């Protein structure tokens, strides 16, 4: 319950929480030792989780289909904007060892920080799916949204960002002191 | 009885024999969670039998989960059913009902074939192509200081016990690595002559350091120097001995 | 700090359950019995077998020592 939603707020899809294409992360089993009230309040929880398992499914997909060296850096990055929130669910365990009489509001409460950070990045990485952006200008539509507004989708954007900047600064050291081009050959 | 009556009443024995779980109950939610769920299974349907088995406590699957992950194989869950480890299903954990645990420990499963892969690769000298030992030697020196980790988060097990998540969330960087090692090992055994059966895995291993030029380049350059010991010897020889050396023609030069 | 996957919400917590490896070195006594009985079965009631234990580490080793000079 307060171990069961973490699990499916996690890279896992769940089966009480069902994995859909068209409606992500469903409760319909209404519990009864869930207050009725709690279904609203997990429609409100699962949409950070859906996007947690996109997040996810994106990293476990592409190693072509989208490749260039920026997406392999994509991915790092992606994982490493996804740890933060591992480490947060980890809070919340520890915390249920303290006191598990807390009830699920309270978890999408304390999850209530997230959900300010992913639905911004969510669009993003769909802006980079529905165009075909896959080479340096994908470098370009991140930089265009880590200029934003918010502290903490201005951290995750500036994790992407940096790694994505890391392999281009070590294939223009190749440019400035091998002479080498098309180290990757075009983007 | 005596003896016996101990050995029931302090470990297991209802893990391998169907017995009902000696792990202490009290009443309501965690203590005896039987009731409510036997109520749950029975509002929406329990179809025509309630949900009952052997029933098994979380310790004894994450001691397992760290076995299977460390190297050794053929366990009471992640049965070898056909060729590839998969869980046995016949166990209920009564939370979740044992469906969504089905998926976390399909997905440990599915690196434990990874796992089983290796060590089948490893099987097949102990208990000659030259670079392949060579290989599987460099894969022995990364899975001595792999397990040494398993065996030292399974000790603080004992020592109280720590959750099944944050064991799977320890070995992270490691499997990140394993993720590596799988794509490392398809061609490796993909395979007509023994030149091309061992340039076929050595070109993948001289490409695949370009892939990622952090923590996985530099155990793909350490394990892509010591499978090209052959060749560099080799070339020596061919050098100060006069001679190529001849394994039916493992070299590339045709002479 | 484990919450068993049996039952979750609120715990009164209780330990791990201990291993069967676990603490390797005093229940010989139990299984040599065991080993015995299963010996028993197919032997038909008369074969047994010495040494279900004894007697230390230490004064195993002083015996044994005692042997290669030679005291039996």
């Amino acid at each position: 319950m307060i171990h069961e939603l973490l699990l499916a707020l996690s890279g896992y899809p769940g089966s009480i929480f069902t994995w859909n294409k068209r409606s992500g992360l469903q409760v319909s089993q209404d519990f009864p030792f869930l207050h009725p009230s709690e279904t609203s309040v997990l429609n409100r929880l699962c949409r950070l989780g859906t996007d947690y398992i996109r997040f996810t499914e994106f990293i476990e997909q592409y190693t072509g289909g989208l490749h260039g060296i920026y997406l392999r850096a994509f991915c790092t990055g992606l994982d490493s904007v996804l740890q933060p929130y591992r480490q947060a669910l980890l809070d919340l365990e520890q915390e249920f060892l303290g006191d598990p009489h807390l009830s699920i509001s309270h978890v999408n409460y304390f999850l209530d920080q997230f959900q300010l950070l992913f639905p911004s990045v969510m669009v993003v990485v769909e802006q980079i799916k529905s165009q075909k952006i896959h080479g340096c200008q994908i470098l370009e539509t991140v930089y265009k949204h880590s200029c934003g507004g918010l502290p903490p989708v201005r951290s995750a954007l500036e994790k992407i960002l940096a790694v994505c900047h890391g392999v281009m600064y070590k294939q223009l050291s190749a440019w400035m002191l091998h002479g080498l081009l098309l180290d990757q050959h075009e983007e | 009885p005596d003896d016996r009556s101990w050995l029931e009443h302090h470990v297991v024995h209802q893990y391998w024999t169907a017995r009902p779980s000696q792990f202490p109950h009290s009443l309501h939610l965690h203590s005896n969670l039987a009731a409510v769920w036997d109520q749950h299974l029975y509002s929406s349907d329990p179809l025509y039998v309630p949900d009952d088995r052997v029933l098994v406590t979380e310790t004894q699957v994450i001691r397992e989960t760290l076995w299977l992950l460390s190297g050794v194989k053929k366990l009471f869950i992640f049965q070898l059913i056909d060729g590839k480890v998969t869980v046995r299903n016949n166990i209920i954990v009564t939370h979740l009902t044992h469906s969504c645990l089905r998926s976390v420990l399909e997905q440990i499963a599915a690196y434990g074939q990874v796992v089983f892969r290796l060590q089948e690769f490893i099987d097949e000298v102990m208990g000659p192509f030259r670079t392949y030992q060579a290989f599987m030697w460099a894969l022995y020196k990364y899975f001595i200081s792999f397990k040494e980790e398993l065996a030292e988060i399974e000790k603080c097990i004992i020592n109280t016990t720590i959750t099944l998540a944050i064991v799977v969330d320890k070995l992270a960087p490691r499997l990140s690595q394993l993720k590596v090692l799988h794509k490392v090992f398809s061609t490796g055994v993909a395979e007509t002559r023994n030149v091309v059966r061992a340039s076929h895995l050595l070109n993948t291993l001289y490409k695949a350091i370009l892939e990622y030029d952090e923590q996985t380049v530099s155990l793909l350059f350490s394990l892509w120097v010591e499978t090209v010991r052959p060749y560099l010897q080799t070339v020596d020889e061919w050098i100060v001995h006069g001679h190529l050396w001849d394994g039916a023609r493992e070299f590339i030069i045709q002479r | 700090k484990r919450r068993c996957w049996e039952r979750v919400g609120c715990p009164p917590g209780h330990r791990e359950e201990p291993y069967l490896t676990e603490a390797g070195r005093d229940a010989f006594d139990k299984f040599c019995r065991l080993h015995q009985g299963e010996l028993q079965l197919l032997a038909g009631g008369v074969l047994q077998a010495p040494q279900p234990v004894l007697v230390k580490e230490c004064e195993l080793v002083k015996d044994v020592l005692n042997v290669l000079i030679g005291v039996v």
